[PDB]
């Protein structure tokens, strides 16, 4: 996980062009929905 | 063979264009004019990224802060707003030398050198100072100096080795027993004398390319 | 041709015929064409799963290190092999990627929890 | 202020100058820029000596012009720059050398410290406060407050124009606040200490209604938003200082207006500047209120507080120590007299000796 201040320089640097912030992924690959 | 006659108008035309080249070579002025309206350049319109519009408008280049100031301000300190919101550490370059382009009627355009010192660790040499026409320099104030220049160097946490490769690792320890050198440690990768600069570096302004000289 | 300027690099050169690809990996001068002249063949890659279920690559490893020692740059197809066989690191993107697939299939499961929690509802008003 | 000794030119008058014909040596320099060629600094030096008339004047600030845009223009001598000055009064041209003075990008003309005194005490005496309060904002963008002596005409002159002066726009806030401050900075008496927290309130009042970019953009002022809180760091300094320190009764009724005033207020160039971490100074300003009540009355508690008015405080201390300071600087003035004579010799030799080869050259040729 980035530190708290990163993301922030980023949301600064790249401000106006930002996408939701994503969290951790899933810890294993979710079995496929069939 | 012999046959292979002389191309007496191909060696002409080739000195005879070289030799304009120098007689009608570009200044600063007239290669990095804007036209802040459109943001294109006239010498050969060409449109600025998109992520340069805000500081086009917004910040000043090195050599209109330079031009107000006395001896074209020797000594000073100057930093780049890219460094300020990128790195906490203080980064900037100390002023030795400055070509202003006399030819242009404010004097906003031209060259410099001075010494870096980057993300707090100084360079020992003074270098040309590259990207002197980006609208993204802030002069350093003589009374903030002490506080801006103020830097303590944390200790080093990048790692300094690393392991191979799984495969790689596996080739070298079984290298080891064919050889009959019986151990085991881990092979390790040395990172020290492979270390690299942040991408955002300056480069060497001497080694760079100069625009030419036919407008579109 | 006579190039002028250029470096070696490692890259796929495109074999085959139509719907059945096949690579060589091959040090090349960047600026030949992609199945053109070449200066030594490193290996090969065959994409299309064999009898067995395999995918195989061919890998010159000693000459490869060679080649990687005079300056031989690698194309990002080629990284991601030497990734896989675990001569290189895995590639950021290939992490990268495998990331994205996984936060792209907790949707999909949980949509489809979500229809079939809208399908109860459905069970429910019979 | 300052004493008829310490503007007397009876010792510029006296150097020794090369007689040449302004119309000669402007025919040598108008060749010269025909052919892109470059223009010696001693050039240009002969003909601001040389001047002798009202008119020449002109012709000089047109030549001053033209060498500031020539491959040269980086050696503009000292001497010649003062002599200019020097001329510009003698001659009544003030309005000539303010002008190029504020145009310095364009004619080249950045004065030394004793410099702009002659010039600023011209227009102190004459009554001008306008045209003064001009040098003292030019000293300002060049943070040229080096000798004391500049410190204390320029403190002077800024608080006789803000007494008059009850209404200020943004634009006079910044410039007077910017002034106030870098010159009191240099100064460690009351005065000094009061001119600190002076400027520090003009600025954080553009800070936080018109934002911080206001404040530093072409401006010699750091960039990093919390001027206010460094005015209060001024109050709790003296408050807490074991020496015994006083900050003038008027400087901080200034303070309490901005804090009232933003407290309660009734192309692309648009962008966030400050982390969303950090603290907006708008929300912090409620802590900042707090602070400073804290702050008058242990001040007031220790009798910290100097009733007089800060133009009055001002006059005593330009009295008690400006004739000091122009004993020191009238001194230093003729040392740098002498080196200028001596360095503009060996220029004139070396002249001499170039031509000389130049002929040399020729017989070989
Ligand atoms: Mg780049």
């Amino acid at each position: 996980q980035p530190p708290e201040r990163e993301l922030s320089r980023l949301r600064r640097l790249y401000q106006g062009n930002l996408l939701e912030e994503s969290g951790p992924p899933p810890e294993s690959m979710p079995e496929m929905p069939t | 063979r012999k046959k292979v006659r002389p191309r007496l108008i191909a060696e002409l035309a080739r000195r005879v264009r070289a030799l304009r080249e120098q007689r009608n070579q570009p200044r600063d002025s007239q290669l990095y004019a804007l036209d802040y309206e459109t943001l294109t350049r006239p010498h050969s319109g060409r449109r600025l990224p998109v992520r340069a519009w805000a500081d086009v408008r917004r910040e000043s280049r090195l050599l209109q802060l330079l031009a107000r100031l006395p001896l074209f301000g020797l000594g000073r300190l100057v930093t780049r707003k890219s460094w300020l919101w990128q790195h906490d550490e203080p980064c900037y370059w100390r002023l030795t030398r400055v070509r202003p382009d006399y030819t242009a009627q404010n004097l906003d355009h031209g060259r410099a050198w001075g010494i870096l010192t980057f993300k707090g660790k100084s360079e020992d040499t003074a270098r040309e100072i590259e990207q002197v026409m980006y609208h993204d320099w802030r002069l350093v104030p003589k009374h903030e100096e002490e506080a801006f220049t103020a830097f303590t160097a944390k200790p080093e946490d990048r790692l300094n080795s690393v392991p191979y490769p799984p495969l790689l690792r596996a080739m070298i320890l079984a290298e080891r027993q064919k050889n009959g050198d019986t151990s085991v440690q881990e092979p390790l990768l040395n990172l020290e004398r492979t270390r690299m600069r942040p991408w955002d570096y300056p480069a060497k302004q001497e080694t760079k390319g100069r625009a030419k000289g036919t407008p579109v | 041709k006579a190039y002028h300027g250029g470096h070696l690099t490692i890259r796929l050169a495109l074999g085959g015929c139509t719907n059945r690809p096949f690579y060589r990996i091959v040090a090349a001068h960047n600026k030949c064409p992609r199945d053109g002249r070449f200066v030594e063949q490193l290996g090969s890659y065959d994409p299309l799963p064999n009898s067995h279920g395999e995918k195989l690559v061919a890998l010159n490893l000693d000459r490869i290190r060679h080649w990687i020692g005079c300056g031989a740059h690698l194309s990002k197809p080629m990284e991601k092999l030497l990734g896989l066989s675990g001569f290189f690191p895995l590639h950021p993107m290939m992490i990268t990627n495998a990331e994205r697939l996984r936060r792209r299939r907790a949707r999909e499961v949980l949509l489809a929890s979500q229809k079939a929690e809208s399908e109860a509802k459905e069970t429910e008003a019979s | 202020l300052l004493s008829a000794a310490y503007v007397d030119s009876h010792q510029w008058e006296a150097r020794e100058k090369e007689e040449y014909h302004l119309a000669d040596l402007a025919s040598l320099m108008d060749k010269a820029y025909e052919r892109k060629l470059p223009v010696s600094s001693l050039s240009i030096s002969r003909f601001v000596d040389n001047i002798a008339s009202r008119e020449d004047l002109d012709s000089a600030e047109y030549y001053l012009y033209k060498f500031r845009h020539s491959p040269n223009c980086w050696y503009l001598r000292d001497w010649t720059i003062h002599s200019w000055i020097r001329q510009c009064l003698k001659y009544g041209a003030q309005d000539k050398a303010l002008y190029t003075l504020v145009n310095k990008v364009q004619y080249g003309i950045f004065p030394d410290n004793f410099t702009f005194n002659l010039l600023m005490d011209y227009f102190i005496k004459k009554g001008n406060y306008k045209d003064a309060l001009s040098v003292v904002f030019e000293i300002m963008m060049q943070e040229a407050f080096d000798v004391p002596s500049t410190q204390f005409l320029s403190l002077y002159v800024l608080y006789r124009c803000l007494a008059e002066k009850t209404e200020l726009t943004w634009e006079e806030e910044r410039d007077f606040g910017a002034s106030l401050l870098l010159s009191g900075l240099k100064q460690r008496n009351t005065v000094g200490l009061s001119s600190q927290l002076y400027g520090y309130a003009l600025l954080g009042k553009v800070e936080l209604q018109r934002g911080v970019r206001a404040v530093y953009h072409g401006m010699p002022l750091m960039w990093t938003p919390g001027y206010l809180d460094r005015a209060l760091q001024v109050m709790e300094r003296v408050a807490s200082s074991p020496e015994d320190l006083k900050l003038g009764r008027e400087v901080l009724d200034v303070l309490d207006g901005v804090l009232k005033v933003v407290t309660s207020p009734d192309g692309s160039a648009n962008l966030v500047e400050q982390l969303d971490t950090e603290e907006p100074e708008q929300s912090k300003l409620p802590r900042y209120l707090e602070r400073f009540q804290a702050s008058r009355s242990k001040l007031q508690e220790l009798n910290r507080v100097e009733s007089e008015s800060l133009l009055t405080l001002t006059t005593q201390l330009v009295k008690e120590k400006l004739p000091a300071c122009e004993a020191e600087d009238l001194a230093t003035y003729e040392q740098k007299l002498r080196e200028w004579h001596l360095e503009r010799v060996q220029l004139i030799q070396r002249e001499q000796e170039q031509r000389e080869k130049a002929k040399q050259e020729y017989q070989a040729l």
